[PDB]
RNA sequence: UAGGAGGGCGCGGCGGCCGAUGCAAAACCCGGGGCGCGAGCCCGGGCGGAGCGGCCGUCGGUGCAGAUCUUGGUGGUAGUAGCAAAUAUUCAAAUGAGAACUUUGAAGGCCGAAGAGGAGAAAGGUUCCAUGUGAACGGCACUUGCACAUGGGUAAGCCGA
RNA sequence: GGUGAACAGCCUCUGGCCAAUGGAACAAUGUAGGCAAGGGAAGUCGGCAAAACGGAUCCGUAACUUCGGGAAAAGGAUUG
RNA sequence: CGACUCUCGGCAACGGAUAUCUCGGCUCUCGCAUCGAUGAAGAACGUAGCGAAAUGCGAUACCUGGUGUGAAUUGCAGAA
């Protein structure tokens, strides 16, 4: 909706930031296991359910 | 008909985010959260699903205050 | 109200009008329009933007 | 070799029996194949005026005989598959019509 | 990095490889089986002439359903063949890369020939297609490794 | 055959005994040589690169070809079925490694205004806009994209709550 | 916008598109659409499917009837 | 001779079984008793020079302060 409540706007703000590739310098960091962001979300595939 | 023709009319939200638990389980028409039991005084919890109990028992969150209680027991609640 | 009151205490200026929106990223962004006694270029050079 | 020649393409026979939604596209394909048989040139460019002419009467009724002029000329592009290609353009018709008019060679 | 078959003479043979090429394994196999033991120049003529849809690659092993042509009578009498253009265009690239390798080594690129050509399966890639009655089935590719060695022919 | 018993073979521990091992252990592969009727065992060669075996006592989550067995992989089917509604595309030029699919122009057409137009409610949540692109995706293709990456954008005393 | 009783169908203007993978061929069997000599339901469980009638003006309009209908009965003529 | 099929070996693939491990599990045993209206458990949102998660923290926000140890952090830069 274009008329979204502030709660939903605030909580859709965070799921914006939650969707970015890992910083490249995470991969070179010692004793690391992070291979990619295994929690990405695409808007056509996974609906946030709210 | 039932099925494909009828799944197109899912348009209105029966459940929305509860404020006590943040789950999408707040039945608006009935005004009660369907997981934490809000707005009941006590949290909805049942012994017929220990799996559901462990998902929200103590220790799954920050424990912003109880994490320090063992340290304060050690040395027996001292303040100078 | 607080945005004007604060832009007055800093910068030794005053705002003729202020508009606020909440960006999608979460932060609030405010447009502060100055009275024509004060020049935005001079203020922005005295803070350093351009 | 440079050479320009005026042809009369009996385009009714070549397009007999074709599907309506394809008679004009196959008219274009037959103009290309006629230029290819005419001067053995792989690269044939049909001028936009010839396309406009063929496509003037819709997609399902095309001109029946078309008086075209095909010009075999050099490809001066430094990169080129063939040294020489053919440019087919629509040709002026004398007021006499197409009666008694065979293939000509334009100076 | 070592090929299935070692060259007859290692210093006077060039070699080229590709892994996980997104082309049909069966089509490229049928290409390679026509290109084995050919001269390099004749292989380039032949294969570019295949991609030009003027000479046909016989299909023998993976052939059931392949329609017939007259273009392949000289080498498969019942005339069952196709013109796999993507396969041909991928194999051309390795033939050129091995020509380049042989040029760098210093061989007679006029006297090179297909001493050993091998296509082999690779890790399949997964896609999904949707069928009647709410069922899905996998829709997967068959990428291949293509592995070839040119050697200089000798009397 | 159903069944019962005896003697053995084999897997993994524990208490003991005898050993092997970076001059190559375990595992696995072999048109290699043998032993036993047989379960199985011993040796040879290769890969392997750090552990392992034998004997006595004893213990056990101990032996697979089936259970429309469970998990994972792979085949034949098979380059086969197929990709067919919504009339329709055609020509130059530009870009590009590469053009039936991109962009410009030209021509032919369709929607025909209870539309394939212009905007909204719910719903979605950044899909909007720009620049770039290795892969993946867009059931052909792509220089392209609702894809991937980096940035930007939503201003209210009067429109709503 | 035109025809038309008409927000029917058909065609065009503003706006939007040519997006549904393409090349060659026109074999059988298909899916969708047609047309057929003479006959006219003989086909088949069955006129299933298709064809036929169809707008308008003028005339005419039966049995039965709850006296309201049947009725756009049926049957004819005309149309640029 | 050759293609196709069956088959044997060598080599190459696909696949990840086995072999050796293991900051994890399970099981048993022991010591203690310490949440919350002085706002708990849970949830949400923020927070780092370069961070999305997890770990941490709360507009003093991957930390402030005392004490202890005594020369680092670390993927890059930097002030030191
Ligand atoms: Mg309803
Ligand atoms: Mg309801
Ligand atoms: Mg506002
Ligand atoms: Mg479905
Ligand atoms: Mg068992
Ligand atoms: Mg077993
Ligand atoms: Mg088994
Ligand atoms: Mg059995
Ligand atoms: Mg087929
Ligand atoms: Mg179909
Ligand atoms: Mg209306
Ligand atoms: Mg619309
Ligand atoms: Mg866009
Ligand atoms: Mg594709
Ligand atoms: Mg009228
Ligand atoms: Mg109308
Ligand atoms: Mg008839
Ligand atoms: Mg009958
Ligand atoms: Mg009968
Ligand atoms: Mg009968
Ligand atoms: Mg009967
Ligand atoms: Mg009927
Ligand atoms: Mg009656």
């Amino acid at each position: 909706p274009s008329h979204k409540t502030f709660r939903i706007k605030q909580k859709l703000a965070k799921k914006q930031r939650q969707n970015r590739p890992i910083p490249y310098w995470i991969r070179m960091r010692t004793d690391n296991t992070i291979r990619y962001n295994a929690k990405r979300r695409h808007w056509r595939r996974t609906k946030l359910g709210f | 008909t039932k099925g494909t023709g009828s799944f197109g009319k899912r348009r209105n939200k029966t459940h929305t985010l509860c404020i006590r638990c943040g789950r999408r389980s707040f039945h608006l028409q009935k005004s009660t959260c369907s997981s934490c039991g809000y707005p009941a005084a006590r949290i909805r919890k049942y012994n017929w699903s220990v799996k559901a109990i462990r998902r929200k028992t103590t220790g799954t969150g920050r424990m912003r205050y109880m994490r320090h209680v063992p340290r304060r027991f050690k040395s027996n609640f001292r303040e100078g | 109200k607080k945005i004007k009151a604060a832009v007055k205490k800093m910068y030794d200026i005053q705002a003729k009008k202020v508009n606020t929106l909440i960006r999608p990223d979460g932060k609030k962004k405010a447009y502060v329009k100055l009275t024509p006694d004060y020049d935005a270029l001079d203020v922005a050079n005295k803070i350093g933007i351009i | 070799e440079v050479v320009t020649r005026e042809y009369t393409v009996n385009l009714h026979k070549r397009l007999h029996g074709c599907t309506f939604k394809k008679k004009a596209p196959n008219a274009i394909k037959e103009i290309r194949k006629f230029a290819q048989k005419a001067m053995g040139t792989n690269d044939v460019r049909i001028d936009v005026k010839l396309n406009k002419h063929i496509w003037s009467s819709g997609i399902r009724s095309v001109p029946r005989r078309v008086r075209v002029r095909i010009a075999r000329k050099r490809n001066d592009e430094e990169d080129a598959k063939e040294e020489l290609y053919s440019l087919v353009t629509v040709a002026e018709v004398p007021q006499e019509g197409l009666k008694g008019l065979g293939t000509k060679v334009v100076e | 990095v070592k090929y299935s078959t070692d060259p007859a003479n290692p210093t006077k043979s060039a070699k080229a490889m590709g892994r996980d090429l997104r082309v049909h394994f069966k089509n490229t196999r049928e290409t390679a089986f026509a290109l084995r033991k050919m001269s390099l120049n004749k292989a380039k003529r032949y294969l570019e002439d295949v991609l030009a849809h003027k000479q046909a690659i016989p299909f023998r092993r993976y052939c059931r359903g392949v329609g017939r042509t007259a273009q392949v009578k000289n080498r498969q009498p019942n005339g069952q063949g196709r013109w796999p253009a993507k396969s041909a265009k991928f194999v051309l690239d390795l033939l050129k890369n091995a020509e380049s390798n042989a040029e760098v080594k210093g061989l007679d690129v006029d006297a090179l020939y297909i001493s050993h050509i091998q296509v082999n399966q690779a890790q399949k890639q997964r896609r999904r297609t949707y069928r009647a009655h709410g069922r899905i089935n996998p829709y997967m590719s068959n990428p291949c490794h293509i592995e070839l060695i040119l050697s200089e022919k000798e009397e």
